[PDB]
């Protein structure tokens, strides 16, 4: 019965500020016989593992930086980071080991950054791919903030939207930016009834769409 | 080094039942308590149960949310910690880690595994196609060019994916798999400067455990 809650669910601040997030225990994680609070924090960066900052609410793991400063006590704990790094990009979770073990839900830290355009290359299916009947073109949208973008496809000038899927990388742990994919497939017998191949990004940074194509004829 | 390494993650069907080993090195088993927690994806750490230290007898606790259908283990002598996973469920779909846990001192997780994926599905395990990504007849001559190799039509998770056995590390993007009628497929992207490519090979290497499929993709030009 310790149900753990976590605030904010989600936020993002920029470089070299500080951020501040909280942990609720339904009831108190501070032990009688040790005198001490069985909450620990732990942040799991993107792809990675969790691994253990805080513990004893305010213990702090050898090797972990100073900017990292764990507070609070019996029901009510927080974590708050100095100075945020690109690096501290990750969901961070609480846990009490008071009686068993209970994770919070997690607060997932986004890095805010200086807006920045995508760089789109677009890519015509194989021939290994062709081979078999398929034709996928793929369009790449890399490093770009923020992460709202528009992609459209087009085919011999004519808008697309059936068979595309899009793919958005966890944002980058040193330059703060996202990149998406965009792929288009196609039958073969389709693609052959064609001939350009246009996938445009739309994306604040500017008015004008970066527009990336090519040709059948030309392959 | 400290290590902890999950082993036994993979496919399995609704009802089935699976074992996930942990191997550990580096410090003194038999002094620490040792934990599971499972995630799936884009959700949060569940912890599942643990089993105690020789002090305590090695006892078994587990979560209300899987008590009676999972049961942990330990061999103290070669240093592995099991959990064997019964009547699985979709919900029983995730990343299993194993953590160093109590040590009858401190209160801390202080290491974990690398994780192992298990999927519950009734679906088939087919192997991925990879398919080289090359400029057409574009710019390409901008100081740098961007490659590629497209990972198309597998099931289950996970994939790996590396450039140059690893020598290709910064300038990489790999996309998030995405689930189509059955099939995951995802994309990587590369970026070098082009006087290096082709002047210098590039390929992919991809793997997919499910299948034992290992793929090394030359990225070549026209
Ligand atoms: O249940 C236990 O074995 C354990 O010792 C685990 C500790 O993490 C801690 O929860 C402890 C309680 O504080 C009781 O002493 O119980
Ligand atoms: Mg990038
Ligand atoms: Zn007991």
């Amino acid at each position: 019965d310790i149900v753990m809650s976590q605030s904010p669910s989600s936020l993002a601040v920029s470089a070299g500020e500080k951020v501040t997030m909280s942990c609720k225990s339904s009831q108190s994680l501070l032990n009688s016989r040790t005198r001490k609070n069985y909450l620990a924090w732990y942040q799991q960066k993107p792809g990675q593992s969790p691994k253990l900052l805080i513990y004893w609410a305010s213990t702090r793991e050898s090797g972990v930086p100073d900017r990292f400063t764990g507070s609070g006590s019996g029901t009510d704990f927080t974590l708050t980071i100095t100075s945020v790094q690109a690096e501290d990009l990750a969901v961070y979770y609480c846990k009490q080991s008071y009686n068993l073990r209970t994770f919070g839900g997690g607060t997932k830290l986004e890095i805010k950054r200086a807006d920045a355009a995508p760089t789109v290359s677009i890519f015509p299916p194989s021939s290994e791919q062709l081979t078999s009947g398929g034709a996928s073109v793929v369009c790449f949208l890399n490093n770009f903030y923020p992460k709202d973008i528009n992609v459209k496809w087009k085919i011999d000038g004519s808008e697309r939207q059936n068979g595309v899927l899009n793919s958005w990388t966890d944002q980058d742990s040193k330059d703060s930016t996202y990149s998406m994919s965009s792929t288009l497939t196609l039958t073969k017998d389709e693609y052959e009834r064609h001939n350009s191949y246009t996938c445009e990004a739309t994306h604040k940074t500017s008015t004008s769409p970066i527009v990336k194509s090519f040709n059948r004829n030309e392959c | 080094e400290v290590k902890l390494v999950e082993s036994g993650g993979g496919l399995v069907q609704s009802g089935g039942s699976l074992r996930l080993s942990c191997a550990t090195s580096g410090f003194t088993f038999t002094d620490y308590y040792m934990s599971w927690v499972r995630q799936p994806p884009g959700k949060a750490l569940e912890w599942l149960g643990f089993i105690r230290n020789k002090a305590n007898g090695y006892t078994t606790e587990y979560s209300p949310s899987v008590k009676g259908r999972f049961t942990i283990s330990r061999d103290n002598s070669q240093s592995i910690l099991y959990l064997q996973m019964n009547t699985l469920r979709a919900e029983d779909s995730a990343t299993y880690y194993c953590a160093r846990d109590h040590d009858g001192y401190y209160e801390r997780f202080s290491y974990w595994g690398q994780g192992t994926l298990v999927t519950v599905s009734a679906a088939k395990t087919t192997p991925p196609s990879v398919y080289p990504l090359a400029p057409g007849s574009a710019a390409q001559t901008n100081s740098m060019v961007t490659l590629g190799c497209l990972v198309k039509g597998y099931f289950p998770e996970p994939v790996t994916v590396t450039w140059n056995s690893g020598s290709l590390s910064s300038g990489v993007h790999t996309f998030p798999a995405v689930l189509q009628s059955d099939l995951y497929t995802l994309s990587s992207s590369v970026t070098v400067p082009s006087s290096t490519w082709p002047s210098e090979t590039v390929t992919c290497n991809v793997a997919h455990p499910a299948s034992s499929t290992k793929v090394d993709k030359k990225i070549v030009p026209r």
